[PDB]
């Protein structure tokens, strides 16, 4: 009775790790923008804009 | 200028000019369209977009 293993199908080391390395350039790149839109918050342009 | 020097608030009140004869039809349509601007500016900094 060769022994019965239970593997989960998982999901790849490395892409996770690309992708999150991706999304979390992605969410640094958003914090940045958030902080020039703050920071700028008076030249009338950006008070146009909501 | 010499009128545009007599005010002291330059960078709070805008100043319209407009050169004006017996001739035309632009003095009209200048204030009508002067002053809706007028209000549309005054309304823009009331919400505080501009």
């Amino acid at each position: 009775k060769t022994i019965i293993l239970e593997q989960l199908r998982k999901i790849s080391l490395p892409l996770y790790s690309i992708l999150s390395a991706l999304t979390i350039l992605g969410m640094i790149m958003a914090s940045a923008f958030l902080f020039f839109n703050i920071k700028n918050r008076n030249q009338k342009l950006i008070k146009m804009s909501s | 200028c010499q009128f545009e020097d007599l005010n002291k608030r330059k960078d709070t009140k805008e100043i319209y000019t407009h050169f004006t004869c017996s001739t035309d039809t632009k003095n009209v349509q200048f204030v009508f369209d002067a002053v809706t601007d007028v209000i549309i500016k005054n309304n823009l900094k009331d919400c505080g977009l501009f």
